[PDB]
RNA sequence: AGCGCCGUGGCGCAGUGGAAGCGCGCAGGGCUCAUAACCCUGAUGUCCUCGGAUCGAAACCGAGCGGCGCUACCA
């Protein structure tokens, strides 16, 4: 079953963002369903409807598809919410459809521990999912830190351990990635030994890649060598990159050359 | 649906290459010229002449350099003759 | 049903192969023209001159086959920087039954020792003349400094003029005088455009050619009526070769010397670091015998000005690691030829144009930098590579104090100064340090009309020296 | 005695004008009498011309009101630019390829050219 | 050669993860005395190719193809 909120209440807030699927026009506008809270109803008539001339009644709501939208009035007597989509924005529209993606993504995950332990949604919404929000601003970021840390978990009341394990084991196989760390590196040698300076550069670089995160000193060009490692938790190929330039700096400097840094560590 | 006319003696067709302004179009005669052809009477502002689609342009004897149209073939005519072959038929022109 | 790379293979097994070079052999014995110095590498620097976009490559592309790639993006099609190169082997027939202007043939470096004669109805085999270096030239007027570095690198000589264009093309006259200059008195003269013009025309053009060549240094020059991309007519210019050039006097007993024109680094990109290779300076050596496991030092080297502006050169000592020539690994490298000297020397200092115009010398020598280079100078009466539209030719004026000049003294490309103009005697201050070794032959050019142009010859008698800090 | 022989074959171009529409129905022609595949032929008069066409059969056929004037004068500097070699006067080059740009080479010579902008 | 990309409905873009998308095109009718602007409605696609994970790939990725911008012709 496919169903529950996303945020914490039920009803949609003030002078909130949202992004709603629309279904039917009838007169007086478009009420819709929204996709970013709850499944109720809510509608824009149609003077919040198009920033532009209102030319294009069916273009520009395209029956059955999504759109960001933004609520003004709540009435929290029955579940009837105004709303409207002229008013978004260009640099608001972005963030309303980025907390959409995030919302829709981490909705997906639930539903498949719910529909395999008969579980409702609601009942995982309150238990994981709503204090990892709290923790962290928003639970798809905490799943992210649960494939780094497992401590993130640790607080949760779970309503049963085996939906934590088999909660690993998916976001395990779908939310895998390990961002790639590259940088450049300038030779600018004048000297009498300088590609056995490189040999050995590379062999104390290469000697530092650990298990889970591998240093390769690629070649490109002669005076740019170019530095590729994958960083699992993006805050220690810095660290390892800068330790590849003191060893090359330290080969170069009295082998007689010159080398220079074009391209720092970078994600 | 009115009969065509044929070519008598000194009136030969032609395509306008294109038309100019002022009331005057250049003809690419199918003699191997291309000339400069004004649009007659009786025709000036009744028959419009397009672009691209074959004609009848009467030549003055005293000047070779200009003449003028005279009639106008509706396409039809026109593929009738390039099938009888009045023109050298190397420049087809059709819809 | 044999594949024809095995046809090729056995060929070159019963062709006599590709000899490796003793490791140690009798030196003061060995001639230009031995086996062990004739089979594997070049001997004589042969180099093609001519106008713009008539074809150069094409014509040694033709005669040998080894490509002159015309690389950089832009430079494929339009002018290229580089000098092109291409490995010759001259092969003339034995059987003195197959007629003589056909039995000549020039082949690839991998080519064997006798490989079969390939004109039909003759069973005898090739017999190796003299294997030749092929050293291409771009031919336009923007580019200066490589044609003239070239020209000094040169041994012989060949130029092309067109047939259906203008008789006196500007830059033909201008690359011959360069030739002229350098002492190079051996030139062969070839008619690029022949099948599409006529049998009067060509007769003209000849006509025009040799009325073109009367007030020149070079005077019986031989005309050879060529096609480029028809790819005939080659056996008659490799007989020519044979003729009409002789060997330069070349012993072993002169001191050992280098001269880089082009800079390889050898970084092949994918591969890994732990396997890769030195450093290589392309270089002609007209005077020296290298030989593995030798050290050199390129003497301008590294340049360097101080917080007050001095000039500071540090020679580039450097270890042989290799001699790559013609197409083979070689113990021995015949001096007055095109090799690579791939050296321990950093790949970043090779990386384009770093190493291009550098006197380079063996342990046991000590070149000297120049910063004032004195020099006696002479000049022409008209200008050369100016089209002038019904008027006389731009006349050559006397030099001005302080005035910037591309002097190339051999192959160094360096910008020079003028102190004070004397009737035969000049002096220059240079920015680019340039070293001297004996008297080196050395080119003008002076800056009028945008680009430089050659004005005249010069060589030095003296100058001031800079001891090189070690 | 190898070119005894030693163009004046280009086809007269027939523009075909359905009012707003085009026909090119002889374009076949004019491709195996200048030795070049259609494709490229229609791609070249796509880069001149800013619109697009279909292809049916052999034919192309391009919604647009366009003159045989401007037709001929683009067959002509194509012919100009790629059909006829610049360096020897002569048809029997053909477009090749050598990395992955387009390199056009001559037959009947030999010669080494590029025109692919 | 390696890298940074891309692979379209006729052209241009787009999300890549729930699986045919929008404008520009063009056909048709609509407004108009009438044309253009503007309304609305269509018939067409291996979202390049082989695979592997997946309840699911056009989408995440690999092993390959073609087109590119650099690095640079890199003995
Ligand atoms: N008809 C004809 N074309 C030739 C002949 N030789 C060369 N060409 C062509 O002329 C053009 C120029 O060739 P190219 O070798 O690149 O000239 P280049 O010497 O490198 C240019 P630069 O003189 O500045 O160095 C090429 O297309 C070539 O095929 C010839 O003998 N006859
Ligand atoms: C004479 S071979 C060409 C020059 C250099 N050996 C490279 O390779
Ligand atoms: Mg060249």
């Amino acid at each position: 079953t496919s169903h529950c909120r996303f945020y914490e209440n039920k009803y949609p807030e003030i002078d909130d963002i949202v992004m709603v699927n629309v279904q039917q026009i009838a007169e007086m506008g478009a009420y819709v369903k929204l996709l970013e809270y709850d499944n109720i109803e809510g509608m824009i008539l149609l003077s919040e409807l198009s920033r532009r001339r209102i030319r294009s009644i069916q273009k520009l709501i395209r029956v059955g598809k999504n759109d960001v939208a933004v609520v003004l009035r709540v009435d929290k007597e029955k579940g009837y919410i105004d709303l409207s989509k002229r008013r978004v924005s260009s640099e608001d529209i972005i963030k309303c459809e980025e907390k959409y993606q995030k919302s829709k993504t981490v909705h997906s995950i639930l539903r498949y521990c719910a529909e395999k332990f008969q579980i409702p949604l609601e009942e995982l919404y309150k238990t994981i999912a709503w204090p990892l929000s709290r923790k962290f601003g928003h639970a798809y970021e905490a799943f992210k830190l649960s494939i780094i840390d497992e401590t993130v978990w640790e607080g949760i009341e779970p309503p049963s351990k085996d939906v934590l394990d088999e909660l690993k084991n998916y976001i395990s196989k779908r939310l895998t990635p390990a961002v790639k760390i590259r940088a450049d590196v300038e030779v600018s040698c004048f000297s009498y030994e300088g590609i056995d300076a490189i040999k050995d550069a590379l062999k104390s670089a290469e000697d530092m890649s650990t298990e889970q995160m591998q240093v390769k000193v690629k070649l490109v060009a002669a005076p740019l060598y170019v530095l590729t490692t994958q960083a699992l938790d993006k805050q220690k190929g810095i660290e390892q990159l800068e330790s590849a330039i003191e060893k090359i700096t330290e080969v170069i400097t009295k082998y007689g050359g010159v080398c220079n840094i074009t391209m720092p560590p970078k994600a | 649906k009115r009969e065509l006319i044929y070519k008598e003696e000194g009136q030969e067709y032609a395509q306008i290459t294109k038309m100019l302004g002022n009331g005057r179009v250049e003809a690419s005669c199918f003699d191997g010229n291309k000339r400069m052809a004004h649009i007659r009477g009786k025709l000036r502002k009744k028959v419009w002449m397009g672009q691209g689609d074959i004609i009848l342009v009467s030549l003055r004897d005293f000047q070779d350099d200009q003449c003028d149209v005279v009639h106008k073939y509706n396409l039809d005519e026109a593929r009738t003759l390039k099938n009888q072959g009045e023109l050298p038929e190397n420049a087809k022109i059709n819809e | 049903g044999e594949t024809e790379e095995e046809k090729r293979k056995r060929e070159f097994e019963e062709g006599g192969g590709l000899p490796e070079q003793p490791l140690n052999p009798d030196f003061s014995k060995l001639n230009p023209l031995s086996a062990e110095i004739i089979n594997r590498q070049a001997t004589i620097n042969i180099g093609t001159i001519g106008h713009v976009a008539h074809g150069k490559s094409t014509v040694v592309r033709a005669i040998s086959g080894v490509q002159t790639v015309r690389f950089k993006d832009e430079l494929e099609r339009n002018i290229t920087i580089k000098l092109g190169y291409a490995n010759a082997k001259i092969y003339k027939c034995q059987e003195p039954t197959c007629p003589e202007p056909d039995c000549y043939r020039s082949f690839k470096s991998d080519k064997e020792i006798s490989p079969k004669c390939q004109r039909p109805g003759c069973p005898g085999r090739y017999k190796l003349v003299r294997h030749v270096s092929f050293v291409d030239c771009p031919g336009h007027d923007i580019l200066m400094s490589t044609m003239l570095s070239g020209a000094a690198v040169m041994d012989a000589a060949l130029l092309l003029i067109a047939g259906n264009e203008s008789c006196p093309q500007p830059q033909t006259s201008e690359h011959l005088a360069a030739i002229e200059i350098m002492k190079l008195k051996h030139v062969i003269i070839l008619q690029n455009k022949v099948d599409l013009m006529r049998e009067e025309s060509a007769l003209e053009h000849q006509k025009s050619i040799l009325k073109f060549i009367r007030g020149t240094i070079a005077d019986g020059a031989p005309i050879v009526p060529i096609s480029a991309q028809l790819k005939y007519n080659i056996d008659a210019v490799n007989e020519f070769i044979v003729k009409t050039i002789p060997v330069p006097p070349r012993d072993f007993m002169i001191s050992p010397r280098l001269i880089v024109i082009r800079s390889f680094d050898v970084n092949k990109p994918g591969a890994e670091i732990e396997d890769l290779k030195g450093g290589v300076a392309g270089g002609s050596i007209l005077n020296g015998v290298f030989k593995l496991g030798d050290e050199i030092e390129i003497r301008p080297g590294i340049v360097t000005k101080d917080d007050k502006g001095k000039i500071q050169c540090k020679p580039i000592f450097s270890n042989i690691v290799s001699l790559f020539a013609e197409q083979n690994d070689l113990k021995f490298a015949v001096p007055g030829g095109l090799i690579g000297v791939g050296t321990k020397v950093d790949p970043t200092l090779c990386r384009a144009d770093r190493l291009v115009g550098q006197v380079v010398g063996a342990k046991g020598h000590l070149p000297n930098i120049y910063t004032d280079i004195e020099i006696n100078y002479f000049l022409l009466r008209r200008l050369l590579g100016v089209k002038t539209d019904g008027q006389k030719q731009a006349k050559v004026r006397k030099l001005e104090p302080n005035e910037v000049l591309m002097v190339n003294i051999g192959s160094t490309a360096t910008g020079a100064r003028v102190v004070a103009v004397k009737a035969d005697m000049a002096r220059l201050q240079l920015t680019s340090p340039a070293c001297t070794e004996i008297n080196e032959k050395i080119a003008l050019s002076r800056r009028i009309e945008k680009h430089w142009r050659l004005i005249g010859w010069a060589t030095i008698k003296k100058g001031t020296t800079l001891e090189p800090i070690a | 005695t190898n070119n005894p022989e030693l163009k004046f074959r280009i086809p007269p171009p027939v523009c075909l004008r359905d009012g707003k529409k085009t026909i090119f129905s002889n374009i076949q022609d004019i491709a195996e009498k200048l030795h070049r595949s259609p494709e490229h032929l229609i791609q070249y008069l796509f880069a001149e011309l800013g619109t697009s066409g279909s292809v049916d059969g052999k034919r192309l056929v391009i919604k647009g009101k366009f003159q045989s004037k401007q037709m001929e004068n683009v067959l002509r500097r194509y012919i100009l630019e790629y059909v006829t070699c610049k360096t020897c006067k002569s048809i029997n080059t053909e477009l090749k390829r050598e990395n992955r740009l387009f390199f056009m080479v001559c037959k009947s010579c030999g010669s080494t050219r590029s025109v692919s902008s």
